[PDB]
Protein backbone atom coordinates (compact mmCIF):
# COMPACT_ATOMS: atom_id res chain seq x y z
CA UNK A 1 0.00 0.00 0.00
CA UNK A 2 1.19 3.54 -0.90
CA UNK A 3 0.14 7.19 -0.82
CA UNK A 4 -0.83 7.71 -4.53
CA UNK B 1 -8.88 12.69 -1.73
CA UNK B 2 -6.96 10.99 1.16
CA UNK B 3 -7.10 7.42 -0.36
CA UNK B 4 -4.33 4.77 0.02
CA UNK B 5 -3.56 2.64 -3.07
CA UNK B 6 -2.70 -1.06 -3.44
CA UNK B 7 0.10 -1.05 -6.09
CA UNK B 8 -0.49 -4.66 -7.34
CA UNK B 9 -4.35 -4.41 -7.47
CA UNK B 10 -4.74 -3.71 -11.24
CA UNK B 11 -2.25 -6.51 -12.16
CA UNK B 12 -4.00 -9.00 -9.76
CA UNK B 13 -7.41 -8.10 -11.30
CA UNK B 14 -6.09 -8.71 -14.85
CA UNK B 15 -4.42 -12.02 -13.76
CA UNK B 16 -7.79 -13.15 -12.32
CA UNK B 17 -9.68 -12.08 -15.50
CA UNK B 18 -7.17 -14.17 -17.52
CA UNK B 19 -7.79 -17.19 -15.14
CA UNK B 20 -11.55 -16.84 -15.82
CA UNK B 21 -10.81 -16.74 -19.59
CA UNK B 22 -8.63 -19.93 -19.32
CA UNK B 23 -11.44 -21.79 -17.47
CA UNK B 24 -14.10 -20.34 -19.86
CA UNK B 25 -15.92 -18.70 -16.90
CA UNK B 26 -18.48 -15.94 -17.66
CA UNK B 27 -17.12 -15.48 -21.25
CA UNK B 28 -20.00 -13.83 -23.16
CA UNK B 29 -18.77 -13.61 -26.75
CA UNK B 30 -17.02 -15.62 -29.49
CA UNK B 31 -14.70 -13.70 -31.86
CA UNK B 32 -14.49 -15.50 -35.24
CA UNK B 33 -11.27 -14.96 -37.25
CA UNK B 34 -10.85 -16.87 -40.58
CA UNK B 35 -12.96 -19.78 -39.02
CA UNK B 36 -10.81 -19.75 -35.80
CA UNK B 37 -12.90 -19.06 -32.70
CA UNK B 38 -11.81 -17.15 -29.57
CA UNK B 39 -13.98 -16.91 -26.43
CA UNK B 40 -13.59 -13.71 -24.36
CA UNK B 41 -15.27 -11.20 -22.03
CA UNK B 42 -16.86 -8.24 -23.88
CA UNK B 43 -15.75 -5.80 -21.12
CA UNK B 44 -12.07 -6.78 -21.34
CA UNK B 45 -12.16 -6.52 -25.18
CA UNK B 46 -13.76 -3.02 -24.86
CA UNK B 47 -11.17 -1.96 -22.22
CA UNK B 48 -8.30 -2.86 -24.66
CA UNK B 49 -9.59 -2.05 -28.14
CA UNK B 50 -11.20 1.00 -29.77
CA UNK B 51 -12.87 -1.35 -32.28
CA UNK B 52 -14.53 -3.56 -29.59
CA UNK B 53 -15.44 -0.45 -27.57
CA UNK B 54 -17.38 0.90 -30.64
CA UNK B 55 -18.94 -2.57 -31.38
CA UNK B 56 -20.23 -3.32 -27.89
CA UNK B 57 -21.52 0.27 -27.23
CA UNK B 58 -23.72 -0.11 -30.34
CA UNK B 59 -27.37 -0.73 -29.26
CA UNK B 60 -27.78 -3.69 -31.70
CA UNK B 61 -24.29 -5.24 -31.61
CA UNK B 62 -23.97 -5.11 -27.77
CA UNK B 63 -26.41 -8.10 -27.74
CA UNK B 64 -24.52 -10.33 -30.21
CA UNK B 65 -22.80 -13.50 -28.88
CA UNK B 66 -20.73 -13.89 -32.10
CA UNK B 67 -18.56 -11.23 -33.83
CA UNK B 68 -16.96 -11.96 -37.22
CA UNK B 69 -13.74 -10.09 -37.96
CA UNK B 70 -12.68 -8.90 -41.45
CA UNK B 71 -11.35 -11.92 -43.49
CA UNK B 72 -7.96 -10.18 -43.98
CA UNK B 73 -7.34 -10.60 -40.19
CA UNK B 74 -4.81 -13.31 -39.35
CA UNK B 75 -5.89 -15.69 -36.47
CA UNK B 76 -2.35 -15.89 -35.00
CA UNK B 77 -2.09 -12.06 -34.94
CA UNK B 78 -5.45 -11.94 -33.18
CA UNK B 79 -4.47 -14.69 -30.68
CA UNK B 80 -1.23 -12.76 -29.75
CA UNK B 81 -3.27 -9.57 -29.23
CA UNK B 82 -5.98 -11.36 -27.20
CA UNK B 83 -3.19 -12.76 -24.97
CA UNK B 84 -1.75 -9.19 -24.61
CA UNK B 85 -5.19 -7.84 -23.60
CA UNK B 86 -5.41 -10.34 -20.72
CA UNK B 87 -1.74 -10.30 -19.60
CA UNK B 88 0.05 -7.00 -20.70
CA UNK B 89 2.58 -9.37 -22.45
CA UNK B 90 3.08 -9.11 -26.22
CA UNK B 91 4.72 -12.06 -28.03
CA UNK B 92 6.30 -9.90 -30.76
CA UNK B 93 8.64 -11.72 -33.19
CA UNK B 94 10.23 -11.05 -36.62
CA UNK B 95 7.88 -13.73 -38.07
CA UNK B 96 4.66 -12.19 -36.71
CA UNK B 97 5.30 -8.41 -36.41
CA UNK B 98 3.56 -7.50 -39.70
CA UNK B 99 0.38 -9.54 -38.84
CA UNK B 100 0.42 -8.22 -35.23
CA UNK B 101 0.71 -4.53 -36.33
CA UNK B 102 -2.04 -4.94 -39.02
CA UNK B 103 -4.34 -6.60 -36.42
CA UNK B 104 -3.53 -3.88 -33.78
CA UNK B 105 -4.36 -1.15 -36.35
CA UNK B 106 -7.72 -2.81 -37.16
CA UNK B 107 -8.50 -3.38 -33.42
CA UNK B 108 -7.39 0.22 -32.61
CA UNK B 109 -4.80 -0.74 -29.94
CA UNK B 110 -2.58 2.39 -30.21
CA UNK B 111 0.22 1.36 -27.80
CA UNK B 112 0.74 -1.96 -29.66
CA UNK B 113 0.75 -0.12 -33.05
CA UNK B 114 3.43 2.25 -31.57
CA UNK B 115 5.87 -0.51 -30.41
CA UNK B 116 5.42 -2.43 -33.75
CA UNK B 117 6.24 0.77 -35.70
CA UNK B 118 9.38 1.30 -33.52
CA UNK B 119 10.56 -2.37 -33.79
CA UNK B 120 10.08 -2.27 -37.62
CA UNK B 121 12.01 1.08 -37.87
CA UNK B 122 14.95 -0.45 -35.88
CA UNK B 123 15.31 -3.33 -38.44
CA UNK B 124 15.37 -1.04 -41.57
CA UNK C 1 8.96 -16.68 -23.36
CA UNK C 2 10.50 -13.65 -25.20
CA UNK C 3 7.46 -11.30 -24.64
CA UNK C 4 7.70 -7.50 -24.11
CA UNK C 5 5.34 -5.98 -21.50
CA UNK C 6 3.40 -2.69 -21.47
CA UNK C 7 3.82 -1.46 -17.83
CA UNK C 8 0.61 0.68 -17.74
CA UNK C 9 -1.66 -1.93 -19.47
CA UNK C 10 -3.32 -3.41 -16.32
CA UNK C 11 -3.98 0.10 -14.84
CA UNK C 12 -5.42 1.36 -18.21
CA UNK C 13 -7.71 -1.73 -18.40
CA UNK C 14 -9.01 -1.11 -14.84
CA UNK C 15 -9.50 2.65 -15.59
CA UNK C 16 -11.57 1.69 -18.67
CA UNK C 17 -13.62 -0.89 -16.68
CA UNK C 18 -14.36 1.87 -14.13
CA UNK C 19 -15.45 4.24 -17.03
CA UNK C 20 -17.88 1.51 -18.22
CA UNK C 21 -19.20 1.18 -14.63
CA UNK C 22 -19.71 5.01 -14.39
CA UNK C 23 -21.68 5.04 -17.69
CA UNK C 24 -23.58 1.83 -16.68
CA UNK C 25 -22.24 0.01 -19.79
CA UNK C 26 -22.46 -3.82 -19.87
CA UNK C 27 -23.10 -3.99 -16.07
CA UNK C 28 -24.78 -7.40 -15.54
CA UNK C 29 -25.65 -7.48 -11.83
CA UNK C 30 -27.16 -5.38 -9.02
CA UNK C 31 -25.71 -5.85 -5.51
CA UNK C 32 -28.35 -4.99 -2.87
CA UNK C 33 -27.02 -3.78 0.52
CA UNK C 34 -29.58 -2.69 3.20
CA UNK C 35 -31.92 -1.49 0.29
CA UNK C 36 -29.00 0.43 -1.39
CA UNK C 37 -28.34 -0.81 -4.93
CA UNK C 38 -24.96 -1.00 -6.70
CA UNK C 39 -24.60 -1.93 -10.39
CA UNK C 40 -21.36 -3.74 -11.36
CA UNK C 41 -19.70 -6.26 -13.70
CA UNK C 42 -19.74 -9.85 -12.34
CA UNK C 43 -16.20 -10.50 -13.69
CA UNK C 44 -14.66 -7.51 -11.88
CA UNK C 45 -16.43 -8.49 -8.61
CA UNK C 46 -15.09 -12.09 -9.01
CA UNK C 47 -11.55 -10.80 -9.78
CA UNK C 48 -11.54 -8.79 -6.48
CA UNK C 49 -13.53 -10.85 -3.99
CA UNK C 50 -13.43 -14.48 -2.82
CA UNK C 51 -17.14 -14.20 -1.93
CA UNK C 52 -18.20 -13.04 -5.45
CA UNK C 53 -15.85 -15.60 -7.03
CA UNK C 54 -17.71 -18.40 -5.12
CA UNK C 55 -21.17 -16.87 -5.90
CA UNK C 56 -20.72 -16.44 -9.64
CA UNK C 57 -18.96 -19.85 -10.16
CA UNK C 58 -22.07 -21.51 -8.67
CA UNK C 59 -24.16 -23.09 -11.49
CA UNK C 60 -27.45 -21.55 -10.17
CA UNK C 61 -26.22 -18.20 -8.83
CA UNK C 62 -24.07 -17.37 -11.91
CA UNK C 63 -27.41 -16.60 -13.70
CA UNK C 64 -28.84 -14.20 -11.09
CA UNK C 65 -29.09 -10.46 -11.97
CA UNK C 66 -29.65 -9.49 -8.29
CA UNK C 67 -27.51 -10.50 -5.26
CA UNK C 68 -28.64 -9.58 -1.73
CA UNK C 69 -25.87 -9.15 0.84
CA UNK C 70 -26.18 -10.05 4.54
CA UNK C 71 -28.23 -7.32 6.37
CA UNK C 72 -25.32 -6.63 8.77
CA UNK C 73 -23.35 -5.21 5.77
CA UNK C 74 -23.07 -1.42 5.77
CA UNK C 75 -23.79 0.26 2.35
CA UNK C 76 -21.03 2.89 2.79
CA UNK C 77 -18.46 0.14 3.59
CA UNK C 78 -19.59 -1.71 0.47
CA UNK C 79 -19.47 1.47 -1.69
CA UNK C 80 -15.83 2.18 -0.54
CA UNK C 81 -14.84 -1.41 -1.38
CA UNK C 82 -16.63 -1.35 -4.77
CA UNK C 83 -14.69 1.86 -5.57
CA UNK C 84 -11.42 0.11 -4.50
CA UNK C 85 -12.20 -2.87 -6.78
CA UNK C 86 -12.48 -0.56 -9.82
CA UNK C 87 -9.65 1.90 -8.97
CA UNK C 88 -7.05 0.29 -6.54
CA UNK C 89 -7.82 3.33 -4.25
CA UNK C 90 -9.19 2.74 -0.75
CA UNK C 91 -10.90 5.66 1.04
CA UNK C 92 -9.93 4.48 4.54
CA UNK C 93 -10.81 6.86 7.42
CA UNK C 94 -11.11 6.70 11.24
CA UNK C 95 -14.91 7.01 10.82
CA UNK C 96 -15.27 4.09 8.38
CA UNK C 97 -12.38 1.66 9.14
CA UNK C 98 -14.51 -0.73 11.27
CA UNK C 99 -17.29 -0.98 8.60
CA UNK C 100 -14.68 -1.29 5.78
CA UNK C 101 -12.76 -4.12 7.56
CA UNK C 102 -16.01 -6.02 8.43
CA UNK C 103 -17.18 -5.69 4.78
CA UNK C 104 -13.71 -6.77 3.43
CA UNK C 105 -13.79 -9.84 5.73
CA UNK C 106 -17.27 -10.82 4.47
CA UNK C 107 -16.28 -10.16 0.79
CA UNK C 108 -12.96 -12.06 1.32
CA UNK C 109 -10.66 -9.23 0.13
CA UNK C 110 -7.49 -10.28 2.04
CA UNK C 111 -5.24 -7.31 1.16
CA UNK C 112 -7.89 -4.81 2.38
CA UNK C 113 -8.39 -6.84 5.61
CA UNK C 114 -4.56 -6.70 6.12
CA UNK C 115 -4.21 -2.87 5.79
CA UNK C 116 -7.30 -2.32 8.06
CA UNK C 117 -5.77 -4.61 10.72
CA UNK C 118 -2.45 -2.65 10.50
CA UNK C 119 -4.13 0.82 10.62
CA UNK C 120 -6.24 -0.28 13.66
CA UNK C 121 -3.11 -1.68 15.45
CA UNK C 122 -1.28 1.68 14.91
CA UNK C 123 -4.09 3.62 16.72
CA UNK C 124 -4.17 1.32 19.85
CA UNK D 1 7.39 -1.18 -22.87
CA UNK D 2 9.88 -3.31 -20.86
CA UNK D 3 11.54 -6.72 -20.76
CA UNK D 4 9.45 -8.42 -17.98
O1 LIG E 1 -5.95 2.17 -28.29
C1 LIG E 1 -7.05 2.17 -27.75
C2 LIG E 1 -7.48 1.34 -26.56
C3 LIG E 1 -8.90 1.77 -26.33
C4 LIG E 1 -9.84 1.38 -25.38
C5 LIG E 1 -11.12 1.95 -25.42
N1 LIG E 1 -11.93 1.69 -24.29
C6 LIG E 1 -12.65 2.56 -23.53
N2 LIG E 1 -12.40 3.88 -23.66
C7 LIG E 1 -13.07 4.70 -22.85
N3 LIG E 1 -13.98 4.36 -21.93
C8 LIG E 1 -14.20 3.05 -21.80
C9 LIG E 1 -13.55 2.10 -22.56
CL1 LIG E 1 -13.92 0.43 -22.35
C10 LIG E 1 -11.41 2.96 -26.35
C11 LIG E 1 -10.47 3.34 -27.30
C12 LIG E 1 -9.22 2.72 -27.29
N4 LIG E 1 -8.12 2.93 -28.13
O1 LIG F 1 -8.75 -11.85 -1.28
C1 LIG F 1 -9.17 -12.42 -2.28
C2 LIG F 1 -9.35 -11.83 -3.67
C3 LIG F 1 -9.85 -12.99 -4.47
C4 LIG F 1 -10.21 -13.11 -5.81
C5 LIG F 1 -10.66 -14.34 -6.30
N1 LIG F 1 -10.76 -14.43 -7.71
C6 LIG F 1 -10.29 -15.40 -8.55
N2 LIG F 1 -9.38 -16.27 -8.06
C7 LIG F 1 -8.90 -17.16 -8.93
N3 LIG F 1 -9.21 -17.29 -10.22
C8 LIG F 1 -10.09 -16.41 -10.69
C9 LIG F 1 -10.66 -15.43 -9.90
CL1 LIG F 1 -11.82 -14.34 -10.57
C10 LIG F 1 -10.66 -15.46 -5.46
C11 LIG F 1 -10.31 -15.35 -4.12
C12 LIG F 1 -9.93 -14.10 -3.64
N4 LIG F 1 -9.54 -13.73 -2.34
CL1 LIG G 1 -2.66 -1.02 -26.74
CL1 LIG H 1 -7.96 -7.08 -1.60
Amino acid sequence: WVIP
Amino acid sequence: DSCIQFTRHASDVLLNLNRLRSRDILTDVVIVVSREQFRAHKTVLMACSGLFYSIFTDQLKCNLSVINLDPEINPEGFCILLDFMYTSRLNLREGNIMAVMATAMYLQMEHVVDTCRKFIKASE
